[PDB]
């Protein structure tokens, strides 16, 4: 099933798209691309530049072939998110020479009023049932699904015009805060479409932050022989899922009421609720689509393919997670030699003093990260929050990381971080590790001999 | 017309009441384990007072039976129980046992004895003197038998038989249940042979504590429908009438839900009701403004002094025994030693993330001020005669370029002439760092230079200010001094005030510094931030460039009751009763003992609390100083503010060091457990060997840098074949730049030796001693 | 034992990261890549903003499972064989 | 023995990379990029390129036999002759 859900080479799909779109320069002039994008004037050249050359490719009213594979599904649709002037306070003798100020994103502090030219959807706030849409998460906080939006057409001229005429009426002012790009492909060699969602965000401190998500999905899925296989595949996993939450519930019931001291009964128990977990979510997701149907009898509209790419990453979260823990399961079968078993008694019998040291181990890191989250948390950008913090410090440990950055933020206590993580981290916590695991392998293995050669 | 409404709050979170929270509960964990283990000590055993005078009484004739006795005696702080003991004559008739038993009857020298005998059977006619005691180890008792005789089994009253009144038998127990129905100092008060159980008390304990703070939150997060509860009439300076009649009257509204578990099922309907208490106190707490998060503390502490003093005082009126004392002692002594350092832990968690909102915002502003400022155009320039250009393409459309975050405050330059006109070494070759370096000039000067035609010079001194100074720059270490240039108000004059500088040579001349800096103001996440420019000239030609963006929050002293500053207090007041501690010990304790390690760790730890609050309270006065300057003009005054947040960044620092230093210390107490007790003691007896192999350490680090920079000084283009490859620089710069020109600091030099350390598996030698030692402890403590 | 975690451990991230990252685009990458880790040749930077979650998670629990209970049971084990063949040896 | 070994794995490579790779040019250049490796400094680009198969497998084994057996080897001597000194001297 994952070698059949992990199919061919569609990392080769989805490289070419971002390198057509992430990739290439917003000018033939300029050298920022969407990955490096650094003020909105860039974001409004991006928009009508590579944006429009990587989206239309020419070949009454002929279709868009990106790569003439890559068919363009209906039409893109553009969004933004804006706070109201007035959701700020500003200190009572400041109020003479500044007047406006815009508070972070809120949904108690956004803006749902006609602004500029009021004519069509783009000036207009339209809920978030209206829209189909569903909140984001994005990078700096969480986005609803709702805002001004507008939906462009299938040649580039109209686009390019409809483009111009939102930047000429000024669209994105002060108070906008992010902005969405969406469309969709097919590339029917292949059975596999893709979904494009482009975000950038303007916070309130100023600057910009983009973020990029392309996402394959597979929504006619019974074509081939091998569909049909996968299906059949499927079907027999339920039935062993279904054996086996059978077996747990008799094998609990009958007897061993305490049941959760063994470690392999607690694993069993782990696979079978996300495996359960990963069915109800492909057969909730699997049966919701209804879009496809919508979309194929009208094809000059949006296609709404969001929510089926959201769920198919959390199935793959799931799937991959199950598989792991599946792949682990097997060390309840590897004791067939006295050589096996006593490396199994080993680990047994040191996950106790490993756990228990572990504890002070973590303790102390996490004394480290906090530290260096206070100290160097606003100018190294490698430890901004405290979970990069974390991730800094296990890269510390392997090598990867650049002393330079770390010392020019604070000449003192710069040195003395890095000079005493290392020392403590490498001469002392990775030797009572080792400790512990030799006295207790010597100790099993003198045991175990001394006992079974005096028998 | 008050019902209630709904906070319906952001997606912003409070973190002062989950911490509150997250160490109520954690405490309590310990306290869990700590009284669950002195029960068992006192599950199901322990159910100089005693000298050697004539305790028994054998003239008597059929003066005894089989029973037991019991003697009550109180004093200060001193009390007593009952008594159970018999041997082979299982009290026979008149049975004289001169005897005595390792009670826990501390009582003092007083007058107060009440001796009762069990009525086995009718009543007896006994006449017994007293169980004498005189002097034994400290003479406690009075050696004087009153022989009172009573009723059956009734407490003959008595000093070192129809008395029933008030005076007598309510006064007597103004000692007996004092303390024991008193629920708060109850926890280490326990009688014996009582179904308490010492965990059913400290679970009601933190259902009092979970209830008043989630009564207190919803009050001042939903009820307040009257007087907004908010900066109308409930300031956050203590108005006594606001603060505490709330908690009183969450004291008083929670009792009835207190009372109804009192003295099975109740431990699970108690976790569920605080698991509840805890969710809503958290949920309701996302709508707080920074100034009430304050209040609702002092609410809370009142609301718990007030059911300490106010109710439960009121609340009544309705051989192998020398070990064990010295346990259970040690045992409350570690308690109250949890109670005080969970209490420090809260004060400095909230003095270090009080504000955990601005700590993600300044990092954003201070990129986006550097990034919209091009930081690297700046920091790039080598000439002085392209500094003019940069400010004429990028600062000045940054300042007077109207868009977010205004600037508040005009910009100024300000210039050192140093008055020792250097002469430049030929370009090419750089030169070590800086150097010929005289005075500092101080003279005044007019239009152009030095012409002083009627008074003073038209480009005066403008002498430092006596607080906010020393930028400490690279070389050198400046002040607050030097001939100040405004820059202008609008953009046209701007212009004309550069090209005014550029063609009467303001800086052509001696070119020791600039220092370009003003400020910015971002009001969306309320943060300040200075802004420092600095070009120091080691020599004509030779510039270096200086940024640094540092961005603050501008608190008050004059705000009121600020929670930096009850942190600061609080904070103050622990260094103070530490240091008396300390100071205590050391003078009683014998003298001299800073001779080990265990009195030096309590004297940093006083330093570093009395410098976070010094810091932390200096950083107030001093933006309050500067604001109060600022505010009282601002036509072209600059009024800088880098000392207020160079004072915010040492007093975080501060803490963050102390907060580390708590952690720590909450790390080494993990020994209590059985089997962990091992590891840290390994720790400690494997220091003399880790010491040696870490000064071999040292030294063959030290070899290898002396090694390992005495050829890449030859960096030139070819090093050679085998130092090239069998080398190794810390990480960082994987291809070497070389050439370490004016650049060999000490930082570089320690990275390289302790990363070549690891490298070559020279740290791994430790695990050959540690192991070792961990072989030997654990072979001593399971044989004997 | 070894080798079963690390295949299950480069199974994981062929199935979060085999789209996206291009160093674990195939099996037998995924596996060069974890041997790379262990020499701190790596990016860290794309298989972040790959997936925010499970990304950093597999990472971390990687190196902590890889440095501290894996390669101290080799070393344990060679110490004690050697200490035992000594011991042996100088008995004989 | 470990320079045995480690000539033995030189000599592979360098009759393997050693017309494509320019690292592995000459043998003193095989012999500095092996050593460069044990402190990781890998590329792995050119070694992937040069051969998809016998290529990878040096590298693996290169490194699985090095930082985990070969290299904890000293060690446990190390270890065994610390362990006699201090057992003899407290005897003595
Ligand atoms: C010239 C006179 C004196 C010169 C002195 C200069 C010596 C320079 C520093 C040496 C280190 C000190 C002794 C350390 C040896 C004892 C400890 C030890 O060897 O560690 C093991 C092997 O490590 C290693 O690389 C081992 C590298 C070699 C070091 C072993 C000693 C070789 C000595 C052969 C002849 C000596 C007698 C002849 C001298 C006259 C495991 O490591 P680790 O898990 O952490 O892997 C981490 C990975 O990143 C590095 O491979
Ligand atoms: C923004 O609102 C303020 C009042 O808070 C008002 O003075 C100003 O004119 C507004 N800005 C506009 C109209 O764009
Ligand atoms: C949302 O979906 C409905 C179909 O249920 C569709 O009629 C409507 O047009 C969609 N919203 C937008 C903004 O297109």
């Amino acid at each position: 099933l994952t070698y059949g859900m992990m199919s061919s080479n569609v990392y080769y799909y989805t490289r070419m798209m971002s390198q057509l779109f992430l990739d290439t320069p917003v000018s033939k002039t300029e050298k920022t691309n969407f990955k490096t994008l650094s003020s909105m004037e860039d974001f409004w050249k991006f928009t009508e530049g590579s944006l429009l050359d990587g989206l239309y490719w020419k070949m009454a009213d002929n279709r868009s072939f990106i790569f003439y594979e890559n068919l363009l599904l209906g039409v893109p649709r553009i969004r933004q998110l804006r706070v109201r002037n007035g959701s700020c306070s500003i200190p009572q003798d400041l109020r003479d020479e500044i007047k406006e100020c815009y508070d972070v994103y809120s949904v108690s502090s956004e803006d749902r009023a006609p602004f500029g030219p009021r004519n069509g959807t783009a000036w207009i706030y339209t809920s978030e049932k209206d829209l189909n849409g569903s909140s984001h998460w994005g990078i700096i906080a969480t986005y609803s699904g709702a805002g001004y939006y507008l939906d462009l057409s299938r040649t580039r001229e109209e686009t390019a015009a409809q483009v111009a005429s939102l930047k000429k009426n000024v669209w994105l002012d002060r108070g906008t805060r992010a902005t969405f790009i969406d469309f969709s492909v097919y590339n029917a060699n292949i059975n596999l479409f893709c979904v494009v969602r482009l975000l950038v965000e303007f916070p309130a401190t100023g600057g910009v932050i983009p973020s990029w998500q392309f996402q394959p999905l597979k929504l006619i899925r019974y074509v081939t022989t091998f569909d049909f296989f996968l299906a059949a595949c499927e079907i027999i996993f339920c039935f062993f899922i279904f054996y086996y939450v059978v077996e747990e519930i008799l094998e609990i019931r009958i007897h061993k009421l305490h049941y959760f001291r063994s470690f392999w009964n607690c694993l069993d128990v782990v696979i079978v609720v996300l495996s359960v977990v990963a069915i109800g979510i492909n057969i909730y997701r699997t049966s919701n689509v209804e879009v496809l149907l919508q979309f194929l009898e009208d094809q000059n509209t949006f296609p709404n393919f969001e929510h089926l790419a959201y769920w198919q990453i959390q199935f793959n979260n799931i799937a991959a997670v199950t598989v792991f823990f599946v792949w682990i399961k097997l060390f309840k079968f590897i004791n067939f030699n006295r050589t096996m078993s006593q490396l199994s008694t080993t680990m047994s019998r040191c996950a106790k003093d490993l756990f228990g040291f572990a504890i002070m181990f973590f303790i102390i890191f996490l004394a480290y990260a906090q530290l260096a989250y206070l100290v160097f948390g606003t100018q190294v950008d490698d430890f901004s929050t405290f979970q990069e913090c974390i991730f800094t410090q296990f890269r510390i440990i392997l090598g990867d990381i650049n002393f330079a950055e770390i010392e020019e933020a604070n000449r003192v206590l710069g040195p003395i971080y890095f000079t005493t993580f290392v020392f403590f981290m490498f001469f002392i916590l990775l030797n009572m590790f080792l400790a512990i695991i030799n006295d207790t392998y010597s100790e099993v293995k003198s045991d175990l001999a001394q006992q079974k050669a005096e028998m | 017309h008050v019902r209630f409404v709904f906070p319906e709050p952001t997606a912003d979170v409070n973190y002062i009441v989950m911490l509150t929270c997250a160490v109520c509960l954690v405490t309590y964990m310990v306290m869990a384990a700590i009284l669950h283990k002195l029960d068992q000590l006192d599950a199901s055993r322990g159910r100089r007072f005693k000298y050697e005078i004539l305790v028994k009484t054998g003239w008597g004739r059929g003066s005894g039976t089989t029973a037991h006795v019991g003697i009550m005696l109180y004093g200060v702080d001193s009390r007593s129980g009952h008594r159970h003991l018999d041997g082979d004559r299982a009290f026979h008739r008149n049975s004289l046992d001169i005897f005595r038993i390792a009670t826990p009857h501390s009582l003092g020298s007083v007058w107060k004895i009440r001796v009762w005998h069990d009525n086995k059977g009718l009543s007896p006619a006994w006449f017994l003197q007293h169980v004498i005691v005189r002097d034994l180890q400290t003479a406690r008792s009075a050696f004087f038998l009153v022989n009172d005789w009573l009723s059956v089994e009734t407490e003959a009253n008595g000093g070192l038989a129809a008395l029933l009144r008030f005076r007598r038998l309510l006064v007597a127990e103004l000692q007996r249940g004092f303390f024991d129905k008193h629920i708060w100092l109850s926890i280490w008060d326990r009688p014996p042979r009582s179904r308490f159980t010492r965990i059913q008390r400290a679970t009601c304990c933190v259902l009092l504590i979970c209830l008043f703070l989630g009564a207190n939150a919803v009050w001042y997060g939903a009820v307040g429908d009257s007087a907004y509860s908010t900066g109308h009439v409930s300031r956050l300076s203590p108005l006594s009438v606001d603060t505490v009649a709330v908690g009183l009257v969450s004291s008083v509204v929670v009792y009835p839900v207190y009372l109804a578990i009192l003295f099975s099922l109740a431990h699970g309907l108690s976790l569920l009701l605080v698991a509840v208490a805890v969710a809503v106190s958290g949920w309701v707490g996302a709508s707080f403004p920074p100034g009430v998060s304050v209040a609702w503390l002092l609410s809370s502490s009142a609301s718990f002094l007030a059911s300490f003093l106010g109710w439960e005082p009121l609340k009544v009126l309705l051989f192998l025994a020398k070990e064990e004392a010295r346990k259970v002692k040690r045992l409350h002594g570690m308690l109250r030693s949890l109670l005080v350092y969970m209490l420090f832990l809260l004060v400095t968690l909230l003095a270090s993330y009080g504000d955990a909102s601005c700590h993600g915002h300044a990092y954003r502003l201070q990129s986006a001020i550097k990034q919209e400022l091009h930081s690297r155009a700046f920091l790039a320039i080598t000439r002085s005669e392209e500094l003019w250009p940069w400010m004429a393409h990028v600062l000045l459309p940054y300042v007077h370029g109207n868009q977010s975050s205004p600037e508040l405050g005009p910009p100024r330059l300000r210039q050192v002439r140093l008055q020792e006109a250097l002469y430049p070494d030929p370009p090419g070759p750089r030169v070590h760092t800086c150097s010929a370096a005289g005075g500092f000039s101080t003279s005044d000067y007019d239009v152009g230079w030095e012409s002083p035609h009627n008074g003073s010079g038209t480009w005066a001194y403008s002498a430092p200010d006596l607080l906010g100074a020393w930028s400490w720059g690279s070389c050198a270490v400046y002040d607050s001094g030097g001939y100040v240039q405004e820059l202008g108000l609008s953009l046209e004059e701007s212009r004309d005030r550069l090209r005014f500088l550029q063609l009467h040579n303001w800086l052509d001349n001696r070119s020791r510094a600039v220092f370009l800096e003003l400020t910015r103001y971002s009001p969306a996440v309320g943060l300040h931030a200075a802004v420092t420019l600095r070009l120091e000239f080691p020599a004509a030609g030779r510039a270096l460039a200086a940024l640094s963006v540092r961005p603050f929050a501008l608190r008050r002293l004059s705000a009121g009751l600020s929670l930096p500053l009850l942190t600061s207090v609080c904070l103050l007041l622990f260094a103070v009763h530490f240091a008396v501690a300390e100071a205590r010990t050391w003078h009683r304790e014998g003298r001299w003992r800073v001779l080990r390690l265990g009195a030096w760790a309590r004297w940093l730890l006083v330093a570093l609390t009395a410098a976070t609050a010094l810091v932390r309270l200096a950083q107030l006065g001093a933006a309050d100083r500067q604001w109060t300057r600022f505010v009282r003009g601002r036509p072209r005054r600059f009024t800088s503010f880098d000392q207020v947040a160079q004072l915010s960044s040492a007093a975080r620092g501060l803490a963050a060091s102390l907060l580390f230093l708590l952690l720590v210390k909450a790390a080494q107490q993990l020994r209590f457990v059985r089997q962990w007790s091992v590891f840290g003691k390994t720790l400690c007896r494997a220091l003399p060997e880790l010491l040696g192999v870490t000064l071999g350490l040292v030294v063959l680090g030290v070899a290898y840098a002396q090694l390992a920079i005495l050829l890449v000084s030859s960096c030139v283009d070819s090093l050679w074949s085998v130092a090239q490859a069998l080398l190794v620089l810390c990480p960082g710069t994987g291809l070497s730049t070389l050439c370490p020109a004016e650049s060999w600091h000490l930082s570089p030099l320690l990275c390289v030796g302790l990363w070549a350390l690891r490298l070559w598996g020279a740290l791994r030698l430790g695990a050959v001693i540690l192991r070792w030692r961990y072989h030997a402890l654990r072979g001593e403590l399971y044989r004997p």
